[PDB]
């Protein structure tokens, strides 16, 4: 993260790039990561958990 | 026999899109032969692009001919944007098979196979 | 760890931690590659008694679905709808 | 350098894994899921193991449950390290790809 | 059945018997179904097999040195369940998952008798009956296998 | 019938051994069936829908790759970038194509 | 003594060439994370001279690190032909050796030594990352027994 | 038959072709063709080699696994000769080179080297010998090459006299030292020529149609003893040769007299280089020597093979001969050579 | 100051491998000119070292022989050099050297050790180990017909 | 409780037993069967021309809101008329739950495409196009996605070999990449697995 | 033990050898043919026959869970011996 | 439970936009990163010295597979086909017949390693410890044919590689 998260290239590089939209998200497939970064609240450990 | 159609609604139909097809890979041979640098001649790929047809013209069936028109139209996509190789458009000549004699005879020699 | 005092101190500063205590080169606290034999156990179903395989058959209890409608009242959804989540308490923001 | 259409043409590791493993009995068929996201393995045997688990109506016994979840999140961080460090490689950031790939 | 042993003792062990170069015999394996002394009895004629002693300790078997040499012999390979009775020939060979089954016919005769050639990579490795109600119920001859 | 046994029950118990012979060979049939199962993979989810016909082999399975929908998004996420936000991009989708492709 | 010197200078292009391998930067599948392990630190492949480079203009080494499927062989052949010589194939991994887990599959080829020449095979599915060293080390020490020169003075 | 060379499979890789052949010179122009046909049948293949295996590396992807197998010989040693065809059913004779070697001279290559193999060929109980010659062999060339493979053709058909000798014609291909030695006159300009090239006729024959006109000749058994001649469908004059190779290349064409002594000045020129000169004066000579008619002899055609025009492979050898501006041109842009009815 | 007491350190190493030709060579053939406790020595010549205050991975190492199996390995060394007694402890899959731990001894474990043979004459072939599946028919050596 | 036995959910099989009817109820036009199976997944059967009536319900209806869809595939039973099963599996965030939409198809009769109700299903279409040949109508872009560049056949189907009918190597004489009949250096060793023993009682069809 | 054949290749503890003119051995020409030569057979036959006070012994093979399936061997007959199924040792009832 | 990753106002008092003008100008952040790679600099590399030092191994690593012996130099394998029937990959390749002495016993034991996928479904399988995955890894060949192992060859790998074998399998067993 001291590489990374407040250097001013790396948020040049990411920050604004590639948005989807939490219903485009949604209706093209998506999961994960993908679906949490719009804002969706959704995990499978969380709402459908396992062992 | 009351079935959903492809896209024709009879063999007339059917037929109609068999031609524009046919004149889309004839237009096309020019210009895959120059694209791909291939060492073939424009009458060669006309001539097997029309063996490639003529293997099919006994089908009466509406659905099949569509299909074979989908299909064709996709290979001709494929071939018109390059998405094939050289090696891929060469396999229609299978320049590397050795002729496999179709006379009695000639099987018998060879092997078990009809 | 064997790195001067001088030499420590100069990283420590540079990083801004104090990494003497978390070094990513693995020493003496790791295990011993030889280690005692285990002695594992056994499960629920060793026994001598009272434990006929019938009765703990979980492949011949599966059944084959259920049909609801074939074609051989207030309205209703697949489940209760999903609970709001909670904000976290130990870093509710990052 | 903008970008007016992206095409992905994939297929180019498609090895019918699929197919094959209608040839293979439930065992056999396990490691070919070590090879699909083949950073995350043990991960990728979880749900093929609860997917047979569930058909065959069987459950897994408890220690068995807590080493999987174990090995599911040091499987995560394997995954992340990957995602986020090759990630930061094609940006240009190479360094730490190889302070996390001793991780 | 159950899928473990509760069974904390020392197994029997039976000496095994020559009955010709047909069968082989590892008896300790034999349930004592008594399948093979009805089919030789009532099938091929032959009143050679029966049980010896009694109890555990009871034995299939000829009593003295014996050959159960019948044209019908080598069909209580086929009827033994277990693996106390198995082919001689095809001692070893291979596995029953590995082969593949070609049915056919037999020419040993003129019964024509339905059979099944098990292959396997490419080499027969052995024959056995199929069943024919109209022909040869479920029975082949020992040329024929 | 369905967890191979120890090896030291394998060695001494006639249950254990055809239990053993039989779950290496044939393998445990499965009861008819089909799911669609699914975890929390760390590249999204990661399922599989299982076809079981009763036998010891599947009759499909079917394997639904996070990655595959993911990267049939990128054309759309693409949109009004260059080529450098394009390789984000695919490195933000986190994508392998041993998942993608099968 | 023509003989020695050729000699000597054999030993030289040998020692140049094989102290200075630059694979291609080409990975395939499962064994190409090994191949990112091996540059990893505890292996540090760039410390034997070993150095990834993208452009197969400047590669010396193809190694085939993983399933080659038949829509992917032309391209690999491809970038094959591109490096300039001399150049080496390393096949990694069961899948690159024979096709391995996929060898019955209708879309991948059985080898890449169908498409390829090769020089080394690396067993394991995956080879470790000291295995795929191995590998690398081997192709070394055939690099140095070569006798291009001496060869020449003898023709 | 033995029973392990009975034929098996379809005639493809992983078949057996029944054919267990040792290949010497397969690591050449002719024997890169010989020996991918042999494999691509399942053929169990000898490779014996005296260069670097890095220079055997191409053969490899050739044959099915176990197929191709590599030895080291020395055409010297006969010994080595004898441990690389004591086990094959024929024996394929490629050897030879365009240039004498401090090392081997034509008389080597040409005459004592393809003696040996045939003696110890026959010594060994092999079968059958393919000896490749030329068709312009002759004891009265002002060529050493030729005169070499006059006496060395002899010599072959006496150690073994159930040989099969072919003599090609020039043979062009991808690798040729041929239609590409024209090509690259181009870096000095003018195109030099004895006589203008009008005193010369060329019948070149395509390498393909050698390569199975060889594997014609191993399955057949009435070519035992007899002697082929490889050439192509049509004869022309080397001034046209050349001209057509420009016109194909698209490169400027200035063709220029030159007198034989001249000609043969410069060879010698280029015989200076340790290396693999670029032309020598024996070189000179048999590019302007005629192509032989031999009536007398068969052809490829009574092997089965239907010789292959220069027309339709020609853009093969040499599109790679033009600048960015021509690479694409097509097959039919440049009209044919005349050819001598 | 420890700068200087890092120099004696250095300064020792040379002394450590017996001077400074001792030093070079193993600078040379090895890279690494550290010194550790001599673990043992195997029969082919290769002497084993560790030294504990270095991290995993580093605390054990191999110092391969100059000559094995009448090869010279003074340049060209490879991992498989390493004998399988000694290869168990190398790797650290055990903490007790062969010197402490003998293996068990067995009149069929080689007693001299093999390298990686690829590449050379004594590489392995494959073949097929089974014997001819059909025998055929051997005509007489006599004109009767 | 028993230790080896997977514990039943009867509430989660009421629930889903309960939306199966509802769905049948709303769209009897096209639903043929209805089943939930014991370990509570639900699938609705239907006609194939119900696929975009059907699955517009469940995403946009207020009591079912299925907005993602998890997956879509398809497989192939060659003893039915109708060889090809087309499956949705839908996933509802809001409802935290999951259905499975099930039609059929044969070689020769077009399934209506399901992109404009999830822009999911075009890469899914194209893979089942790919695998199974099966053709959907009005799709924007339907080509092969995972066989190689004019494959020919659909690899997925029964009937199609394991190995395919052609194989590629390296042609040093056209010095490209060929495509030649497929020969086995090692056929593929077929295994008869199944016992002649029945398994499972429960699931005996009558004679 | 490992004999040779009048062509001087070695012969397999499977009997294998290439005859007098298969010209598959050129694969050993400038190489070599594998062949191990502990012959187990021969190996096995060495072992001394074990005298029991018992009509049924049973063997593991040694090494309890290391060894084979434990199982019993019958030592009625006295015109030989019991030999075990899986590791080929022998055994004798003692008078 | 969830918390927010990016979701955070900065303070708008006259020292703070001092504070983030002097990052801005002064690149105080972008100094902060160099500090990292410098620590770096003067720690110990990771680098082991290899092949004179080897990664670290578990008895179960699964390598170069063996044919094993009883202690009497009996083989272990009966030919029961176990392993050939479980492979994964197909792989193996098992003939077998009656031996001289009546003994059940393999004449053909092939494993293609090219096809293998190194799982150690075959050692699970088998009932006797015949076949096992070696701990050698470092085998690699320079033709695919020395790949293709025949039993000679693996026989003679459990006669090479016996007494680091028994030692794994040792320390292993009884997790088995
Ligand atoms: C051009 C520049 C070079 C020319 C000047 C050369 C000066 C002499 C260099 C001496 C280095 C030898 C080190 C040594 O004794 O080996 C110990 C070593 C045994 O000690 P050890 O057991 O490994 O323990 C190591 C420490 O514990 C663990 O290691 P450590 O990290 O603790 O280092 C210990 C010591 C080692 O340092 C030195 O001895 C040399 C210091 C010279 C600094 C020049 C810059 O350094 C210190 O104690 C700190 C003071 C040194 C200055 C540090 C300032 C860092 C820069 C400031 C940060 C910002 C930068 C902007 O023995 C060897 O390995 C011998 C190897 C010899 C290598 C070649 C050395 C010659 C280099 C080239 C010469 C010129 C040609
Ligand atoms: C311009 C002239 C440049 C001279 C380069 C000198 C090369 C030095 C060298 O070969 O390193 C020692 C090398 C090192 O040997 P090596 O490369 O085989 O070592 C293998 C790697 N280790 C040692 C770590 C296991 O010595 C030689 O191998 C002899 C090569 C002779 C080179 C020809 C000289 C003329
Ligand atoms: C008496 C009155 C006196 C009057 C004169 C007073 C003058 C002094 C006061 C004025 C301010 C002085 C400092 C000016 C330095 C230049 C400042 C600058 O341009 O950097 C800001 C720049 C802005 O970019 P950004 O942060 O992304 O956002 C901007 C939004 N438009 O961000 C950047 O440029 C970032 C650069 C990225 C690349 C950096 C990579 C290297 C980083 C390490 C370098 C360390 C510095 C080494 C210097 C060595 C010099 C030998
Ligand atoms: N236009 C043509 O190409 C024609 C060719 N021929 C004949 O065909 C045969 C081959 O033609 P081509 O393949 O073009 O010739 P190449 O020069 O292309 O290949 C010659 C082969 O001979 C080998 N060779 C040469 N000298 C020696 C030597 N002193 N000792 C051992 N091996 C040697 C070379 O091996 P290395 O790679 O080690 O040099 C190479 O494999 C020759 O006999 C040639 O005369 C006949 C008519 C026309
Ligand atoms: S048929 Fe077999 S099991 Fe039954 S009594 Fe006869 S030998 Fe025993
Ligand atoms: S296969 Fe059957 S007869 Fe043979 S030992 Fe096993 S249970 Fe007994
Ligand atoms: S050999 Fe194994 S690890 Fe390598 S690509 Fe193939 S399956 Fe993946
Ligand atoms: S390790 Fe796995 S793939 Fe390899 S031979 Fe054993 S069972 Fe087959
Ligand atoms: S190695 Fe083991 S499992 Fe394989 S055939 Fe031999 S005894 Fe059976
Ligand atoms: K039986
Ligand atoms: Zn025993």
């Amino acid at each position: 993260e001291e590489m990374l998260t407040n250097n001013r290239i790396w948020r040049n590089r990411t920050v604004d790039i590639g948005i989807v939209t939490a219903e485009d998200a949604l209706n093209y497939g998506f999961s994960g990561v993908m679906l949490r970064g719009s804002g969706i609240q959704w995990d499978l450990r969380k709402t459908q958990p396992y062992d | 026999t009351s079935v959903k159609p492809i896209f024709s609604r009879d063999m007339n139909e059917a037929k109609r899109r068999v031609r524009e097809l046919y004149r889309a890979w004839y237009r096309e041979v020019p210009n895959t032969v120059h694209l791909f640098q291939l060492d073939i001649s424009v009458k060669q790929g006309r001539d097997k692009v029309r063996e490639m047809f003529k293997k099919n013209a006994h089908i009466t069936d509406p659905r099949v001919v569509d299909l074979l028109v989908i299909k064709g139209k996709m290979e001709l996509e494929e071939t018109i944007k390059v998405w094939k190789q050289r090696t891929h458009v060469m396999r229609f000549f299978h320049e590397t098979e050795a002729p496999r004699p179709k006379d009695f005879l000639s099987k018998f020699y060879v092997g078990h196979d009809p | 760890a064997s790195a001067t005092r001088f030499i420590q101190w100069l990283r420590n500063w540079a990083s801004g931690r104090d990494l003497q205590a978390k070094l990513q080169l693995r020493y003496q606290e790791i295990s011993k590659r030889t280690q005692p034999p285990p002695k594992l156990p056994v499960g629920p179903s060793h026994k001598l008694s009272n434990n006929y395989y019938c009765t703990r058959d979980g492949r011949r209890e599966a059944m084959p679905p259920s049909i609801v409608m074939s074609s051989q009242k207030k309205a209703v959804s697949p489940a209760p709808p999903i609970k709001r989540w909670e904000l976290s308490q130990d870093e509710p923001y990052l | 350098e903008m970008v007016r259409k992206c095409d992905p043409h994939i297929g180019l590791l498609h090895r019918g894994t699929e197919k094959l493993i209608e040839y293979k009995t439930y065992l056999q068929a396990l490691p070919y899921f070590d090879r699909l996201d083949y950073v995350s393995m043990m991960c990728n045997e979880q749900a093929y193991s609860l997917a047979v688990e569930k058909l065959l109506n069987i459950r897994p016994p408890p220690r068995a449950q807590w080493i999987r979840v174990l090995f599911g999140e040091i499987t995560r961080l394997l995954n992340h390290i990957m995602a986020v460090t090759t990630h930061a490689l094609d940006i240009g950031a190479m360094t730490p790809f190889f302070w996390m790939f001793e991780e | 059945g159950s899928d473990r042993s509760r069974f904390l003792e020392g197994k029997r062990a039976v000496e095994d018997k020559n009955i010709g170069p047909l069968v082989k015999t590892i008896m300790t394996r034999c349930i004592q179904c008594t399948r093979c002394i009805r089919f030789a009895s009532e099938i091929a004629g032959v009143d050679d097999l029966g049980t010896t002693g009694r109890g555990n300790d009871m034995q299939v078997g000829t009593y003295i040195e014996k050959m159960f040499m019948s044209e019908l012999s080598g069909n209580i390979i086929d009827i033994c369940p277990v693996g106390a009775l198995t082919s001689k020939p095809y001692a070893f060979t291979a596995r029953p998952w590995e082969t593949r089954k070609t049915e056919s016919i037999d020419v040993m005769d003129a019964v024509g008798s339905n059979i099944v050639v098990s292959t396997r990579t490419g080499e027969v490795m052995r024959i056995l009956p199929r069943m024919h109600e109209d022909i040869n119920e479920e029975w082949i001859s020992d040329k024929t296998r | 019938k369905v967890s191979p046994p120890k090896r030291a029950e394998m060695k001494t118990s006639m249950e254990s051994l055809i239990h053993h012979f039989k779950l290496y060979t044939e393998g445990y049939q499965v009861p008819p069936g089909a799911t669609y199962t699914a975890i929390e993979a760390p590249k999204g989810e990661f399922g599989v829908y299982l076809v079981s016909d009763g036998s010891s082999r599947p009759y499909r399975c079917k394997i639904k790759a996070p990655g595959f929908a993911h990267l049939a998004g990128l054309d759309k996420m693409s949109k009004g970038h260059m080529l450098a936000d394009v390789v984000a991009i695919i490195g933000t989708q986190d994508i392998v194509f041993g998942e993608v492709d099968r | 003594r023509g003989e020695y010197v050729v000699a000597k200078l054999d030993d030289l292009i040998n020692w140049a060439r094989r102290s200075s391998l630059w694979p291609m930067t080409f990975g395939l599948a499962c064994c190409a994370v090994e191949m990112m392990h091996m540059a990893a630190p505890r292996y540090d492949m760039d410390r034997f001279g070993v150095v990834f480079r993208a452009s197969p203009r400047q590669s010396d080494v193809m190694i085939v690190a993983g399933t080659l499927t038949n829509k992917m062989a032309p391209a690999l052949r491809k970038v094959y032909d591109q490096m300039p010589e001399p150049r080496y194939v390393v096949s990694m991994g069961s899948c690159a050796n024979g096709g391995g887990y996929y060898h019955y599959s209708y879309s991948v080829v059985r080898g890449c030594d169908r498409i390829v020449p090769v020089d080394i095979y690396v067993p394991g599915c995956p080879p470790t990352a000291e295995a795929l060293l191995y590998g690398i080390l081997q192709l070394q020490k055939k690099i140095k027994r070569e006798k291009r020169l001496r060869i020449w003075y003898r023709r | 038959l033995h029973h392990a060379v009975i034929p098996h499979g379809k005639g493809g890789r992983s078949s057996v072709s029944g054919i267990v052949a040792t290949v010497f010179g397969a690591t050449g122009f002719l024997g890169r063709y010989v020996v991918n046909h042999l494999g691509r049948m399942g053929s169990q293949v000898i490779v014996p080699h005296r260069c670097e295996p890095y220079d055997t590396m191409h053969l490899r992807p050739m044959g099915d696994l176990g197929q191709i197998i590599f030895m080291d010989w020395n055409g010297r040693d006969k010994d080595s000769i004898r441990r690389a065809v004591e086990h094959s059913s024929v024996v394929i004779n490629l050897v030879g080179r365009e240039w004498e070697t401090q090392n081997f001279d034509f008389e080597d290559v040409f005459v004592k080297i393809p003696q040996a193999i045939a003696q110890v060929s026959k010594e060994a109980g092999v079968e059958k010998f393919i000896h490749i010659s030329h068709l312009n062999a002759d004891i009265k060339s002002s060529s050493k090459y030729l005169r070499s493979k006059a006496v060395g053709e002899k010599e072959v058909r006496e150690t073994f006299p159930e040989a099969t000798i072919i003599k090609p014609a020039e043979i062009f291909g991808r690798e040729d030292r041929f239609l590409n030695y024209f090509a690259n006159i181009r870096w000095f300009g003018g195109v030099p020529l004895i006589s203008l090239g009008k005193k010369t006729v060329k019948q070149p024959v395509y390498i393909v149609d050698v390569t199975k006109g060889i594997i014609n000749a191993i399955k057949d058994p009435d070519a035992r003893g007899k002697t082929f001649a490889f050439v192509g469908p049509s004869r022309y004059l080397l001034f046209d040769l050349v001209q057509y190779v420009f016109a194909v290349a698209h490169r400027p064409f200035l063709p220029y007299p030159l007198p034989h002594f001249a000609y043969r000045w410069i060879g010698r020129l280029f015989e200076i280089s340790p290396f693999e000169p670029w032309t020598t004066r024996d070189k000179v000579e048999r590019i302007h020597t005629t192509d032989k008619i031999l009536p007398h002899l068969p052809g490829l055609e009574d092997l089965g093979v239907e010789a292959t025009p220069l027309e339709l492979k020609a853009i093969e050898v040499l599109r790679r001969h033009r600048t960015y501006r021509w690479l694409s041109s097509e097959i039919e842009d440049v009209q044919p050579a005349k050819t001598i009815p | 100051m420890e700068l200087l007491q890092v120099l004696k350190r250095g300064l020792q190493q040379v002394s450590g491998h017996g001077g400074l030709r001792g030093y070079l060579r193993v600078l040379f053939r090895a890279n690494d000119v550290r010194v550790g406790t001599l673990v043992g020595e195997d029969k082919y010549g290769n002497k084993y070292y560790e030294d504990n205050k270095q991290f995993f991975g580093r605390h054990r190492w191999v110092i391969y022989t100059t000559e094995m199996n009448g090869k010279n390995t003074f340049w060209d060394v490879d991992g498989s050099m390493v004998p399988p007694e000694w290869h168990r402890w190398l790797h650290c899959m055990t903490d007790d050297p062969p010197t402490v731990k003998p293996p068990t001894a067995r009149k069929f474990i080689w007693t001299n050790h093999k390298f990686n043979l690829s590449g050379t004459p004594q590489q392995y072939v494959p073949y097929s180990t089974t014997r001819k599946k059909i025998q055929e028919w051997v005509p007489p050596s006599t004109p009767y017909k | 409780t028993r230790p080896t036995v997977r514990p039943r959910n009867d509430v989660a099989h009421k629930q889903l037993s309960a939306f199966g009817e509802y769905v049948a109820e709303i769209l009897p036009k096209y639903v043929q069967q209805v089943q939930v199976s014991c370990f509570n997944e639900l699938e609705i059967c239907i006609h194939p021309d119900g696929v975009i009536p059907v699955l517009t319900f469940l995403r946009d209806h207020s009591n079912a809101q299925f907005k993602s869809l998890a997956d879509l595939t398809a497989v192939d039973i060659p003893t039915r008329q109708n060889r090809f099963e087309i499956v949705y599996n839908l996933l509802s965030l809001r409802f935290n739950s999951r259905i499975r939409v099930k039609t059929y198809t044969d070689e020769l009769t077009p399934i209506e495409s399901s992109v404009p109700v999830y822009k999911a299903a075009n890469w899914y279409e194209r893979e089942i196009w790919d695998m199974f040949g099966v053709f959907f109508a009005n799709h924007p872009d339907l080509r092969r996605i995972l066989t190689d560049y004019g494959f020919e056949g659909h690899p997925f189907r029964k009937d199609f070999p394991l190995s395919g009918y052609v194989e590629l190597r390296y042609d040093d004489e056209v010095k490209r990449v060929v495509a030649e009949p497929v020969e086995l250096a090692q056929e593929f060793r077929k295994f008869d697995l199944n016992s002649p023993w029945e398994a499972f009682p429960a699931y005996r069809q009558p004679p | 033990g490992v004999r040779t054949s009048p062509t001087g290749e070695k012969v397999t503890h499977t009997g294998q050898v290439y005859d007098d003119g298969d010209y598959r051995k050129v694969r050993f020409v400038g190489r070599q043919k594998e062949v191990n030569e502990n012959f187990a057979i021969d190996l096995i036959a060495e072992q001394p026959v074990s005298q029991v006070g018992s009509r049924v012994i049973s063997c593991d093979g040694g090494g309890g869970a290391l060894g084979h399936p434990r199982v019993y061997i019958n030592l009625d007959k006295e015109t030989k011996t019991g030999t075990c199924g899986y590791c080929g040792l022998q055994f004798r009832q003692q008078h | 439970t969830y918390k927010y990753v990016n979701l955070r106002e900065p303070s708008m008092d006259m020292k703070s936009v001092t504070d983030r003008a002097a990052q801005t100008l002064l690149w105080t952040e972008l100094i902060r990163g160099l500090g990292m790679t410098l620590s770096y600099l003067f720690r110990e590399p990771a680098t082991i010295n290899y092949p004179f030092e080897k990664g670290p191994l578990s008895p179960r690593f699964r390598g170069e597979h063996a044919l094993r012996r009883y202690p009497s130099g009996e083989e272990r394998c009966i030919a029961c086909k176990l392993c050939e029937a479980v492979c994964p990959a197909q792989a193996i390749t098992i003939e077998a017949e009656p031996r001289a002495d009546g003994s059940r016993r393999t004449t053909r034991y092939d494993i293609d390693m090219t096809k293998c996928i190194y799982c150690g479904f075959c050692q699970e399988a088998c009932p006797v410890d015949a076949i096992v995955e070696g701990p050698n890894f470092e085998f690699s060949t320079e033709t695919h044919e020395e790949l293709l192992y025949n039993k000679e060859k693996l026989l003679n790998n459990g006669d090479k590689w016996e007494a680091e074998i028994a030692a794994n399998i040792q320390a292993d067993y009884l997790y088995r």
